[PDB]
């Protein structure tokens, strides 16, 4: 109830005119003061519509004011959309700077002027310094101003950082009024015409330094911020990857005294063990040129902050590192061209001098591990391999966005990148023709995308045609099913639903034992990746094929093989300016449905060619070898105990052994630690990678200005966790300022706090950080009805589509290829279950979400709905809660510390409880419906509709499973096992998960199966009825923990729920209509 | 500054000093 | 499980497949033994050193 | 290598104390012992392959045909089953015996199941090793509601300051030979003073090792599953004998752990060079008794 | 004294409650709490005394 | 059953409390039937049992 | 071969199962479709003349 | 269980199967029959017109093993499980019971 406050306070500052009037709007579940809140907005909007001062009616209706809730306020003032320079002028009294032109290794990557390299608009482009997102900078300054005006009288340790980013902006402010301000478009780009007198790179570095100033703590932060500040404003392409870079070896320093453990994805169990570090005398000498280079760069500060920790080498002073670990990362990408960036990458040394012995071996152990993969399906002839066609064509969802390609709905012309729809207008020409393999050569390259990440180098994405996806489907789907158990593949091992987040190392760390960790993410381009690998999977597909006796499958490998085939031979689109290279490229890289695992692969076959050269030298047991696309790491034992001569003359024969296969390597050889892209590890202590960049991204996405605030508050909640730790307040203000909307020029609309943090598709953050607040009122159940009932939406193009000759031929093809002679009973359904997936095209999507905002502005603006008793969430708590009962309680201390990077409260509750342990089905694959689903096909369907779907006779089942792809006999077979009511629990219980963040976020962190939190919990057991007892328990943690966290103490519960309500509320189980967004979740394993 | 530099490199030898090495360099 | 009152019984042709087949194996198994037995016995009574 | 007879090396002082440190230098003791416990944290092996641990909770469940989703809110039979508490309980028994300490027992009496789970540790140790409250709590409730209602015997009349333990005046009470047999191994159990290669040392039976008790144990449990409770319900007895049956069905997993625990003990009982005391102590180490059913 | 709560949690692992049976034992939870012992404690005394 | 024990212990407390409440009495007290009498609600028994 | 629905059906009724339980008896469903059976039937007899 | 007996102690080396100890530790007729034969089921190797032959026992080929099986599953049916509660009764006695 206060960033409301906050809001009108900007409002007053921003606008400050006595034209510039302030208007609210409220609303009240009770009839009566519902009236009179009508009465009252009524007069408010007459008054406003007449010039009137709205001051006075306020004291009157006082009681409207502190009992009724608000939604939002609207602000009519006259401007034209300038007053940041208005306002600015007193803040810009330092230097401004001065760009070096001689530190970018290229000419046009330096920050001089656009005409100076794009004389013409007509060649112009802003997306080599493009930010990519909905937001001005305009915004930004704004919110800063309005931040530094509010935080200027506070006096304590806050001001001393208040005067601290107050120097710092006014060092940038100083230069940003030297040249003045760029204006934005409809759609916040920047255009030629005003960036055509002033540097190109000056919006990103801006952007950039604000998110890094808005991130000062501490004085060290402050020196950070003077040091990066001033150099980010010219190196703009060596400089996040080079300072990041040392910490890769800093890991291999720091002795192990605790430990963290690994089980099973979440099984912690810590150990006392200690180990000590034994480094070698070159690596210092190697961090010595790199700090060379790094004061060659123009750094004074970080060498002393990296050369004074070395005197003790303790992990206690060690996080300030971890800290510094995550700010190169929020400086910015290195936004270069697609040529350029493939030029990182396209850079090929290839020798006639390598051994055949090894590549024989490599190709051996592939066609090992794939003969491995596919023993079973191959030879018990499994339906899916089958009729693959029809397989990927269910799954077609799942693909990558194709080519930008012509198509025409009857009356329409759409230029999708969905390879469904590509498939759809190929039906109708006779083009529709999987056997026929396309080729990929002079005659029909490849285009491309760029996969990006700061701080690393660009990799690259196939953009295929839609017969290689129907080929590798099956195939890689099997392999990924042998994958889910096998350990190495770290990517895609799992409990069915997880992926192995603390790593495998720790177990066997010991000063007699060391760990080789390596870098592989420059092994695209490879020598390695051509002639041996397709050959040796071709050899394996030969086994395969004299491993079965069916002919359909016979046909599918033969396609798969001829796949294969062309790609080893592959050219690739590529423009530069107005003309088009194709380039010979006969390898590997990413973009594909195989890609992933395979490289997995492939990088496991090339470490276990390698790993055949230091048994010629030393003894050791082989503990654990892992990879996970661009890394990979083995640990191994001894028979006696490390030396710095042993590590130091195995890594020059490690090295040398890769050079003897005609491979480059930066090898790391350590005794305690590891880096890698998603995290690494000190001392037996697990840090983690902030590295999401807030006000530039990777690429243009296609989410709203909406969707992108809750995307950046999500990723701003993960850095928390990580360490990076931004201003709270301000992310806030640009939340407001971004699902604020323009209505005229003079008309500006601002939505409140009680509408961006409630349970609904809508929601954007919350009010006390990692705790989902909730609605004990009839007011949020109110307004949750009434977007409910806003949410159902329709999309005529949808529509249209729906009813145009594509679709009735898809539906025909799909139904001779399975089934004929239920025309008008199952087809129909299976057009229906075709929609289901059609949604995930984006126009759709848009059309149906923009649809979404108007039906809830034309709400907003005009007064409140009674929704019609649809039940929901809030309607529960506010039922469940008049049975409570609190009482005082005092825990103790007995939990081991193992992520310092936490804020101290959040390790407080770690402090005392413990962490998580399962991963509980949040989409339900371990249910035995979704293991007939991962059968079938891969696809998810979404928990609203499985909700719904169980809640129904048992007549429309049916229909609805059989147009799903599965047939009837099993369908029937599962109606008659009633497995399904065996599966309301779990499909509640995720449904209430994803309603309610639990697996997505911090939440996602915390074992709710724990013996601490339970007894507090002292909920007697009734039995019968679980939805009822699990969902009390479950609150009941919720309120205790909510509890702690905002007040530190503890409390113990009991609830004696009357029978009575238990059976009232039964009936209203299997009724709810809530839903959550996709898109505000926070993964904090990305 | 760099004198102490390589003074410092010089005081990161004694500190973290492992025992086989040792035994086997007082034998080497 | 699933079966009651069917009997299912290889057809002929199989059969005699699947007996051609292992003949022809067996034929070409000795024939080629048979080969390489010449050949080794050859090159043991000629001293081909 | 080989070495010269131009060569020295020199040996230590391994002479006992002269001081008899656990005679009244309690504080100093409590800070050895305590030296000595976190010291041999740091080399008790984790465990490096089990099984997972919700493929095993589902045969369990199944097994007691259990009201869906009680395994998040877990009827208290059901709690503390994870790692993190099973691996605490395996270093901490290890680190202590060697550093001669004793541990305390934080458990609730609500649950049975850690009652039940407490049975295989407190037959396999002796009981002078740990904490006196503790256990004696952890007993008296154990025979309250396990053992004397499974013949009829009245609950009990315990007495504060009493010279027996339950289980000394249970051993006359019931009349059953094979608990009969095992009760007097469990009263008669105890360490053996012995000093091997200079240094004392609290030795096992010499059949702890080589994993029989158990056959005593499972004897007992398996009759006692063959009586009935007249004075109590059916679901009572069908929880209880349930809980023992989840246990016998890990039994020859039990019986080789043992066998690995008494084995690595005994091995690192060799490598101590400062004599081995058996003397209560200060401060003690927490058990949550969830933490024996989940290493179980 | 022992908590309510608690003393409540073992009755009902003790007794094998059922949600969807009118049940004789679920009238044995009314009024179980303090300020009712101690009530009844006074009660009694004063009156035997006097 | 069991709180067995407990409940002998309350009894002998009560005993206790009585005749130490009595000891500080100096007019005999007599065994006889009053006229108005105590409530006394059951659920306040078994709270304190 | 016999309708797998309806033999499956029958098993259902057999059990009376319960949707409130975990029930071990539920596992034994476990994979009683066709299209095994025949995998089962070649896989047997190819391996004992094999 | 169904006879009361303990679980098992068995070897994961044993040079017996559990089947062979299992023959002699239990008392039942049916039973130590059937595992009487379990033990001595094995292959006939005959060589029939030029080609070896692992020809069955001619008592496996028309089903009658499955009468002493089945006999012994009559006779353990009818059995109460001393030691286990009645819901595993009722779960293995109805599964059983499909078969």
């Amino acid at each position: 109830g206060k960033y409301n406050l906050i809001l009108s306070e900007y409002l007053s500052f921003i606008y400050n005119s006595q034209s510039a009037v302030q208007i609210p709007i409220y609303y009240s579940s009770n009839s009566e003061l519902e009236n009179r809140c009508i009465e009252f907005h009524s007069k408010c909007l007459e008054n406003s519509k007449n010039g009137l001062s709205l001051k006075k009616l306020f004291v009157e209706y006082s009681d409207v004011i502190e009992n009724a809730t608000l939604l939002s306020i609207l602000s009519y003032s006259y401007d034209k959309y300038n007053a940041v320079e208005r306002k600015l002028v007193k803040y810009a009294k330092g230097k401004p700077l001065e760009a070096d032109l001689t530190v970018n290794e290229l000419d046009y990557e330096n920050n001089k002027i656009t005409s100076e390299l794009f004389p013409t608009a007509e060649e112009y482009t802003d997306l080599l310094m493009d930010p990519a997102i909905l937001t001005s900078l305009s915004s930004n300054l704004n919110a800063v101003m309005f931040w530094l005006e509010k935080h200027e009288n506070d006096v304590a340790e806050k001001l001393k950082i208040y005067k601290r980013r107050l120097d710092l902006f006014t060092i940038v402010a100083s230069t940003v009024n030297k040249y003045g301000v760029p204006r934005h478009n409809a759609k916040y780009r920047y255009e030629y015409e005003v960036m055509k007198d002033k540097p190109y790179y000056l919006v990103t570095w801006a952007n950039s330094s604000i998110e890094m100033l808005m991130s000062v703590f501490s004085h060290e932060d402050y020196l950070i911020a003077r040091e990066l500040i001033v150099l980010s404003y010219s190196n703009r392409s060596t400089l996040a990857k080079l300072v990041s870079s040392p910490m890769s070896i800093l890991v291999a320093l720091v002795d192990i005294n605790g430990t963290f453990i690994t089980n099973e994805e979440l099984e912690l169990e810590f150990s006392n063990k200690y180990v000590r570090a034994i480094v070698p005398d070159q690596t210092f000498d190697e961090l010595k040129q790199m700090l060379d280079n790094m004061r060659k760069a123009g750094l004074t500060d970080i060498p002393k902050m990296i050369q004074d920790w070395l005197v003790d080498c303790s992990i206690e002073k060690f996080p300030l590192m971890a800290k510094i670990y995550s700010w190169s990362f929020h400086v910015g990408f290195r936004k270069q061209k697609m040529l350029d960036a493939a030029l990182d990458q396209l850079k090929t040394e290839y020798t006639e001098d390598v051994d055949d012995e090894m590549y024989r071996e490599y190709t051996m152990l592939i066609r090992d591990e794939v003969v491995k993969m596919l023993e079973e399906p191959v030879k018990h002839d499994d339906h899916l391999l089958q009729d693959s066609e029809l397989a990927g064509l269910l799954s077609m969802s799942s693909a990558s966005n194709g080519e930008s390609r012509q198509l025409k709905f009857g009356r329409k012309t759409i230029f999708s990148t969905k390879k469904n729809m590509h498939v759809m207008d190929d039906m109708a020409n006779g083009r529709y023709t999987p056997g026929i393999i396309p080729p990929v050569n002079v005659d029909k390259p490849i285009p491309l995308g760029r996969r990006d990440v700061p701080g690393r180098r660009t990799r690259i994405i196939f953009i295929l045609p839609y017969e290689y996806f129907i080929a590798q489907h099956a195939v890689v789907e099997k392999m990924l099913i042998y994958a889910k158990h096998t350990r190495e593949y770290a990517e895609f091992y799992s409990q069915s639903n997880q992926l192995l987040s603390y790593g495998d190392v720790t177990r066997f760390l010991s000063n007699n034992s060391m760990v080789l960790y390596t870098d592989v993410s420059q092994w695209d381009s490879s020598q390695h990746n051509t002639q041996p690998f397709r050959k040796g999977i071709i050899m394996g597909l030969d086994m395969l094929a004299n491993m079965t006796n069916d002919a359909r499958v016979i046909q599918t490998l033969n396609l798969y093989k001829q796949t294969q085939i062309n790609l080893m031979d592959s050219y690739v689109q590529i423009p530069d300016g107005n003309v088009i290279k194709k380039i010979q490229y006969g390898a590997v890289a990413s973009g594909e449905k195989q890609t992933k695992a395979a490289n997995s692969i492939a990088n496991l076959a090339l470490i276990k060619t390698v790993l055949s050269r230091i048994s010629n030298k030393y003894s050791f047991a082989t503990k654990i070898i892992r990879v996970d696309g661009d890394d990979n790491y083995a640990v191994l034992q001894f028979n006696t105990e490390v030396t710095k001569q042993m590590v130091q003359d195995v890594s020059n024969d490690v090295r040398e052994t890769y050079a003897r296969m005609n491979t480059k390597v930066k090898a790391l050889v350590s005794t305690v630690g590891i880096e890698i892209a998603k995290r690494y590890i000190a001392g037996g202590k697990i840090f983690f990678r902030a590295g999401i960049n807030l006000l530039n991204n990777e690429k243009k996405g296609q989410s709203t200005q909406w969707d992108q605030a809750a995307v950046l508050y999500s990723n701003y909640i993960v850095n928390r966790l990580r360490g990076f730790e931004t201003d709270r307040e301000f992310i806030l203000t640009k939340i407001m300022q971004m699902t604020s909307v323009a209505i005229t020029g003079s008309l500006r609309l601002f939505p409140s706090e009680r509408v961006l943090t409630t349970n609904s598709t809508f929601k954007v953050f919350d009010s006390e950080d990692f705790i989902i607040e909730y609605g004990t009122t009839d007011d949020e159940v109110y307004i949750q009805r009434a977007f409910m009932s806003l949410s159902s939406q329709k999309s005529g193009i949808a529509d249209e589509i729906a009813a145009s000759s594509t679709f009735k031929n898809y539906v025909s093809r799909l139904s001779e290829q399975l089934l004929f002679s239920k025309n008008n009973i199952v087809s129909r359904g299976i057009a229906l279950t075709e929609k289901a997936k059609l949604n995930s095209y984006a126009p759709i999507s848009l059309e149906k979400r923009r649809a979404q905002i108007s039906a809830l502005l034309t709400m907003l603006q005009k007064p409140v709905t009674f929704k019609s008793s649809k039940i929901t969430i809030n309607d529960i708590l506010r039922d469940i809660k008049p049975f409570f009962t609190v009482n005082e309680a005092h825990l103790p201390i007995q939990y081991q510390k193992f992520m310092p990077t936490l804020p101290d409260n959040v390790q407080y509750i770690i402090q005392c409880i413990g962490s998580r342990t399962y991963q509980i089905e949040d989409d339900g694959s371990k249910s035995a419906i979704s293991r007939l689903i991962s059968k079938y096909s891969v696809y998810k369907p979404s928990i609203e509709e499985l909700y719904k779907v169980i809640s129904l006779h048992e007549n429309e089942i049916q229909l609805y499973l059989i147009s799903l792809g599965i047939p009837k006999i099993d369908a029937d077979t599962y109606v008659g096992s009633k497995i399904y009511s065996q599966d309301k629990y779990r499909i509640l219980e995720s449904y209430v998960y994803n309603l309610l963040s639990i697996n997505y976020g911090c939440y996602q962190l915390f074992d709710f199966n724990s013996p601490d939190l339970e007894k507090l919990i002292r909920i007697p057991f009734k039995g019968k009825i679980p939805a009822v007892t699990f969902i009390l328990h479950l609150y009941a943690k919720l309120e205790v923990i909510n509890h702690a966290i905002k007040n530190g103490s503890w409390i113990s519960l009991f609830c004696n729920y009357p029978k009575s309500e238990m059976i009232k509320l039964w009936k209203k189980m299997w009724n709810i209509t809530s839903l959550r967004s996709p898109y505000t979740n926070a993964n904090f394993f990305q | 500054n760099k004198e102490e530099s390589k003074q410092l490199l010089e005081v990161l030898k004694t500190k973290e000093e492992h025992q086989k090495e040792v035994q086997y360099e007082i034998l080497q | 499980m699933l079966i009651g009152n069917a009997t299912v019984i290889p057809s002929p042709q199989t059969l005699f497949h699947y007996y051609n087949v292992n003949v022809n194996f067996h034929s070409n198994y000795n024939e080629r033994i048979n080969d390489a037995v010449a050949i080794i016995t050859a090159a043991n009574r000629l001293n081909l050193y | 290598r080989n070495l010269p007879s131009t060569a020295r090396y020199i040996r230590p002082n391994l002479l006992q104390d002269r001081l008899n440190l656990h005679d009244n230098f309690e504080s100093l003791w409590d800070t050895i012992t305590t030296s000595n416990y976190i010291l041999a944290r740091s080399v008790v092996p984790d465990l490096k392959e089990l099984v997972s641990t919700e493929a095993q909770i589902q045969k369990m469940s199944q097994d007691l045909q259990l009201e869906a989703l009680t395994i998040q809110s877990e009827t208290q039979f059901l709690t503390g089953i994870n790692s993190q508490a099973a691996n605490d309980c395996f270093k901490t028994l290890i680190a202590a015996m060697l550093s001669q300490r004793t541990m305390s027992l934080d458990f609730v009496t609500t649950n049975y199941m850690s009652l039940i789970s407490g049975m295989w540790l407190l037959t396999v140790v002796p009981n002078d090793m740990f904490i006196r409250e503790s256990l004696v709590a952890c007993q008296l409730a154990i025979i309250n509601t396990i053992i004397y209602p499974a013949f009829g015997m009245q609950r009990m009349h315990y007495r504060n300051g009493d010279p027996q333990t339950p289980f000394q005046i249970a051993e006359q009470q019931i009349q059953n030979f094979q608990v009969a047999n095992w009760l007097h191994f469990v009263n008669n159990n105890q360490f053996r003073q012995v000093v091997i290669d200079g240094v004392l040392n609290q030795v096992l039976n010499d059949n702890i090792r080589n994993g029989h008790v158990v056959n005593q144990l499972m004897e007992a449990l398996m009759q006692l599953s063959r009586q009935q409770f007249p004075t109590m319900p059916v679901d009572y007895k069908r929880s209880i004998q349930r809980g023992i049956l989840l246990l016998s069905n890990r039994l020859g997993q039990l019986v080789d752990l043992t066998r690995l625990l008494a084995y690595n003990y005994e091995t690192l009982m060799a490598c101590i060079t400062m004599n081995m005391q058996h003397v209560q102590t200060l401060t003690t180490e927490k058990l949550q008794l969830t933490s024996v059913t989940s290493l179980c």
